[PDB]
């Protein structure tokens, strides 16, 4: 009953997916082999959102696992969790990107699509009624921003009144890893605002902040880092498997947090956070949950939200509580910080609550937000990219592969678009 | 004293025939090996065998041995008479030229023997009843030549087809446009009433009213067997308003070729949701009517109607139906033909429907089922007319039929008929 | 210098639950619209 | 993995009736006991958790 | 009562037909010596189709083995299931066609067919009521691909009314095996086409892309491609063997099937079919088999489907199912592909259910369609034989054995106007 089906691409969007069914699973006590040994009943009602049902009486997964290189899927399919998958719908290449984006969207990517947009259709022609799509992805890749920009641009054609998510891991210049991140990053910029409905950027710079002072743990790996992005991306959906007192799916979200059709890139935050040492010294209630909800740290992304202005921002409450105390909450930070909220429209805050709390938790709280502070990342890449653009340095294998220095002319001025006019909005007064 | 004989003929026709033959049996509480533990209701469709046993007056007939075998070795074995399962050895082939011409003419000479070795043993008969699915090979192959056959020996006995026509847009054979049309001029001459049964409609009452998504053909065959009973329960049955076979065609037949009709039944509803609602005979009525629950894949508003032969069974009272028949007329959306006034012809009886164990149906005070003569029959013709007419525009699939004995310029004679029995319809619809 | 599947894995194994009819057949699993009645009324006439 | 975290709100529309009519408590009791009441909020989560 | 009698010939036919044999005994529970140990009574009901009874209790398959070389008859007397055949049915030469099809229908067949067409009317006589013919040959082989044609041309002469099925394997232009090839695919082509009443065709090529890709097997052999064949023969006479709810028999299938007298010519396919590895992740519904049905990769031949418009297909299911969703799932792919159909017959897809699936699975599908896509073999036989037939190569052989040059000539115009007239219909609009 309107499911949705989930494709990962790309090195960085394997790691995310991998964790991303590890949690769910767990939260619908699947166990490795995929056979239901859950505690309520609530854990069956809606199973069918998520995966489908086999002869034989196990599930597996809708979803669909997507590389150049088979280096990262023989890895996720060795280690726990790993049996789920369906094994027909690993679809890999044997020469890989190499951080090339034209090769993984013109020439690599351009004969290798079509077998994997096979099993897409498969996948969603089986599904009673489609809800949307979810993507995980990276836009500092060949093979990451390559043929998961090319992806959506064709399933929008089939499917043009579909709901499409994307969750982005986007660079960052103090966390530096590639030395051709600008050029391919400002690329899929382009084409992901044409088509896609959410997107939703992510920072390992904010990351590694909020695992070192905020969940105050010495050596942290990739695995915590892609713990707490399934966290928060099971928390955006988590009203649409369980009850509650307000129901908001995904289509919801959308309509009350996009004002303007361009406007559609959010950031995220979970809470409550705590280190394992002071847990106990804290207390679980909704003044608290809100007051980390809008700590400037505890955003998934570098931008400062301080920064800017609020446009549009929305709460999913985890729990039982008072919806009096929920709106209480809401409507006071509002009029006590008047100045970073945009005021010719009024009451810019959502509220859905839900009845089901994660496992291991009593209350827990999903924040996204649509700001204007967004346009800090979009104005650090675009210095990134020109400064180097402009001696034409690493250019040749872009334009080495059938691509002109045209598009890359094009794709700069569309980014500058976006940003000037993202500005604007916050200058506008009533 | 009052008899009818059921001829089965074909695989659509056995299939429905054996399932109502069960519910014939459960009606009376004849076992299945033919023996009655512990009044002579059963005298219209079983005759004693003078110790014991009671046999059915029917007479199964088939070219292809799978299907009657099946009965033969089934657990009905025991039931019907061994030499009244008549079967070929080469089947039709989906080939109406193949079951007129070829072989159904060495077949034929055994069924009449046997019909005659039945009507003697009869004193007071009836009519025929006689079970064909009109897109198949020998179900109208041996179908035209039965009714032919029968309409020169016997004359005057009302003879009553169950025909199940095909689907508007769903199918199973890809050349039954031909061989429906072949039969359609057979039938117009040689029956008194023809009814519509075509599956799609039945697939949607399961669908609706039963919530079977995942029907098989034997849910088809048990809500028909319900019909038929019905029909006949008047004549086995004490009742306040009885009717008679030969009280059909006097008052449903405005005109000697206008004969197709289509039937409606209800309630249609499971054990567990019957709890909620009280099934009055004001609603039951009023779902009689709901264009959704006709047997035949046609919208009644699209047209007029002409007669309305409907029957109840339970313990209805005969004031409650004059009661809901007034708030029928009433009803704007409902509309009869000018020249008919009253249109109803209203039966009661006392003998309320049984169900089969295991069965999908759940038992009940009151059922209504209708048969109704209606101007909004003329789109089945027309729509099989047009496919007929889109194959054979190039001659299709011909070479099979030329080459089994049949003249080619017979689908003239077949086409010509069904584009004179349209005029009639659009004829007598208009006002005067 | 070919496990057993060389052509049998056409039907293998299928354990007795495969193998067993679809999971109904001219029924309603649906709670509401089944057809089993509580075992309070094995039969009654289901009218007024 | 808790069984009474499951617990939903619209199950808080009509449910039973905890005390039985036959053993009703007179008011005269019900305001002398209200020591043990305040009693047993304050202490119930420091004596069963926070040990 | 409707039975049926089996004759093979050729190398390749004598391989198909024994495990045909095979298949075909274990599905009746009929031990290699002939003595019955069936578990059901369904599997002795209809056993006469196949089948003669003799003096002791034990059953003997009603085929007829010939072939002008005995090294592959002694091999299959010594194989396994090769005590099943009466001795006397053994008929062969002692000398052999060489791959040549004058050697094989002028100068040795003619001499040897006497015996083969004495035995044959032997076994058409003593049946109750002939069913019709089929028989098993390929057209790459001279041998077979001559001593076939003619003893059709023969049975068809003294048997008019009954009905002929060929499974015949077909030349394929990436797997070739014989240098003059073409010359004797052409020529039986011309004599089949006149007297067949069905055809099938298979390909070497086909065969092991759907083992490699759909199976996933390492090393497939004849034996793997034996038995595809083989269950896909037998799906076509389940129905007749077993009851169904829509019995339907070889002369329903050709009436249904062939709107022309000359368009006879047919590709098959089975299903379901998959791995070792996806076996317990499938489930086993309608929807799924018919999707594997008209698969393009599922399909025994070559030609692809979206080359061409399908004039009419039939598909016959084992197994207990609903009719309902068979007739919904034909309409709604008949109504999604409605380009890929032809528009001036309308419903063109035939439906059968039978009650008895194949023995381990509890549903099969056998598929047969008559597609326009099929032309394309012809047309690459026929440029390979115009190819050598321009410069007479290899002619000398077919001119020195009372052949002439009159004859390629009008098996060339037999076969371009076969294709001509059969892509007529494809663009041909109503
Ligand atoms: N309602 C209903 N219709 C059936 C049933 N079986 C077959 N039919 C109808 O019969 C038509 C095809 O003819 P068949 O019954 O299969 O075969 P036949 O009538 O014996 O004629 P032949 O082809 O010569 O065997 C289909 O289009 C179905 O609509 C059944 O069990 N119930
Ligand atoms: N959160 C997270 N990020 C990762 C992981 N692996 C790689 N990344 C990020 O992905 C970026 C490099 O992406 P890349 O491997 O080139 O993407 P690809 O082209 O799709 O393979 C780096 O900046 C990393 O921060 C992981 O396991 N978790
Ligand atoms: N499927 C299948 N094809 C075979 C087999 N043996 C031979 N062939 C094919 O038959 C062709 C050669 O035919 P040939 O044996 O000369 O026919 P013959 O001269 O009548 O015996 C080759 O192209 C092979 O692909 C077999 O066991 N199975
Ligand atoms: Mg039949």
């Amino acid at each position: 009953m309107r499911e949705i089906v989930h494709i990962q691409g790309g090195q960085c969007g394997n790691q995310i997916g991998a964790k991303f069914w590890e949690v769910i699973s767990d939260e619908h006590g699947i166990d490795p082999t995929g056979t239901y040994h859950g505690d309520s009943d609530l854990q069956l009602e809606r199973i069918n959102v998520y995966y489908n049902e086999a002869t034989g009486g196990r599930y597996v997964p809708r979803a669909i696992l997507m590389d150049l290189e088979p280096g990262t899927m023989d890895s996720v399919r060795a280690g726990p969790f790993g049996q789920l998958f369906r094994p027909d719908n690993f679809v890999f290449g044997q020469t890989g990107a190499g951080n090339n984006w034209a090769k993984g969207h013109y020439t690599e990517g351009a004969e290798l699509i079509d077998s994997v947009l096979d099993v897409v259709r498969k996948e969603a022609e089986g599904c009673d009624c489609l809800q949307g799509f979810q993507i995980t992805h990276s836009l500092g890749g060949g093979t990451g921003s390559g043929m998961g920009t090319l992806l959506i641009s064709k399933v929008r054609e089939e499917y043009p009144d579909r709901i499409m998510e994307t969750f982005s891991v986007v660079p960052s210049p103090k966390v530096s890893d590639t030395v051709v991140e600008p050029y391919n990053a400002t690329l899929s910029v382009h084409q992901l605002v044409e088509n896609a409905d959410e997107c939703m950027v992510i920072d390992n710079e904010a990351l590694y902040d909020i695992c070192f002072r905020t969940l105050k743990l010495t050596t942290p790996t990739y695995g915590d880092l892609n713990h707490l992005v399934s966290a928060a991306m099971s928390g955006v959906t988590c009203c649409l498997r369980f009850p509650g007192q307000l129901n908001s799916d995904l289509r919801k979200l959308a309509v009350n947090l996009i004002p303007f059709p361009r406007l559609h890139f959010f950031m995220i935050g979970f809470a409550p956070l705590t280190s394992r040492g002071s847990q106990q010294y804290r207390a679980l209630t909704v003044p608290e949950l809100t007051q980390q909800m809008f700590d400037a740290k505890n955003m998934m992304c570098a931008a400062d939200p301080r920064h800017g202005r609020y446009l549009t921002a929305s709460a999913l409450f985890r729990g039982r509580m008072s919806t009096k105390e929920v709106d209480e909450q809401m409507l006071n930070v509002q009029n006590k910080n008047s100045s970073y909220f945009v005021e010719w429209i009024p009451n810019n805050i959502k509220s859905s609550i839900c009845d089901i709390p994660p496992k291991g938790l009593k209350m827990a709280v999903t924040f996204v937000g649509n700001s204007t502070a967004i346009q800090e990342m979009f104005k650090r890449v675009a210095e990134q990219f020109t400064a180097m653009f402009r001696r034409k340095a690493f250019l040749h294998w872009y334009t080495g592969e059938g691509m002109d220095e045209m598009e890359f002319t094009e794709a700069e001025s569309n980014m500058n678009d976006l940003v000037s006019e993202y500005q604007q909005y916050q200058d506008a007064t009533a | 004293m009052r008899e009818v004989i059921s001829i089965h003929v074909g695989q659509g026709g056995i299939q429905v025939g054996n399932a109502c033959w069960e519910l014939f049996c459960l009606e009376h509480g004849i076992q299945p090996d033919g023996q009655m533990p512990s009044d002579d209701a059963f005298n219209t469709f079983f005759s004693e065998t003078g110790a014991g046993k009671h046999v059915p007056r029917a007479v199964f007939l088939d070219l292809e041995p799978t299907v009657i075998d099946e009965v033969r070795t089934g657990t009905y074995r025991q039931l019907f008479h061994p030499e009244q399962l008549i079967s070929g050895k080469e089947d039709a082939a989906n080939n109406f030229a193949r079951g007129h011409y070829t072989i159904g003419k060495e077949i034929v000479d055994l069924c009449l023997d046997r019909i005659r070795k039945l009507a003697d043993n009869c004193t007071g008969l009836q009519g025929f009843l006689v079970f064909n699915s009109v897109g198949g090979g020998t179900g109208s192959g041996l179908g035209s030549l039965l009714l032919e056959r029968l309409s020169v020996d016997y004359g005057k006995k009302s003879k009553l087809g169950f025909t199940i026509y095909p689907s508007p847009q769903v199918s199973t054979a890809v050349v039954e446009p031909y061989n429906s049309i072949l039969s359609t001029h057979s039938l117009l001459e040689h029956t008194d009433v023809a009814v519509m049964l075509d599956n799609e409609a039945i697939y949607d009452i399961c669908r609706r009213n039963l919530d079977i998504e995942r029907p098989t053909y034997t849910n088809l065959n048990r809500l028909i067997a319900q019909v038929i009973s019905s029909l006949t329960a008047s004549l086995r049955f004490d009742g306040a308003l009885n009717v008679d076979i030969t009280e059909f065609q006097t008052n449903l037949v405005p005109y000697p070729r206008i004969h197709f009709m289509l039937s409606s039944y209800a309630p249609i509803i499971s054990a567990e949701k019957a709890y909620h609602e009280q099934l009055s005979v004001a609603e039951i009525t009023n779902s009689a009517f709901e264009p959704a629950n006709m047997m035949a894949k046609c919208d009644p508003r699209h047209g007029k109607y002409m007669a309305c032969s409907m029957m109840y069974r339970g313990d209805v009272v005969p004031k409650d139906v004059n009661a809901s028949i007034a708030t029928i007329k009433t009803k704007r959306t409902i509309q009869f033909v000018d020249w008919c006034p009253t249109g109803f012809k209203v039966g009661i009886n006392y003998q309320p429907p049984t169900v089969v164990p295991g069965g999908d149906l759940a038992k009940v005070m009151r059922a209504v089922c209708m048969i109704s003569n209606s101007t909004a029959i003329a789109e089945v013709f027309s729509r099989l007319d047009h496919k007929f007419d889109l194959m054979y525009a190039k001659r299709a699939f011909v070479h099979w039929y030329v080459g089994e004995g049949m003249e080619e310029g017979e689908f003239s004679e077949a086409r010509e008929d069904l584009a004179a029995l349209e005029k009639d319809y659009e004829e007598v619809g208009i006002e005067t | 210098a070919d496990e057993w599947n060389a052509g049998k894995c056409i039907s293998g194994e299928a354990t007795l639950k495969e193998v067993q009819t679809d999971k109904d057949l001219g029924k309603t699993n649906r709670f509401g619209f089944r057809n089993i009645t509580k075992d309070g009324d094995e039969n009654r006439v289901f009218g007024v | 993995g808790c069984k009474a975290m499951y617990q939903t709100t619209n199950n808080d529309y009509g449910q039973p009736f905890l005390q039985d009519n036959k053993t009703v408590p007179t008011y005269n009791e019900l305001v002398e006991a209200q020591t043990e009441v305040t009693r047993a909020e304050k202490q119930l989560k420091n004596k069963t958790v926070a040990t």
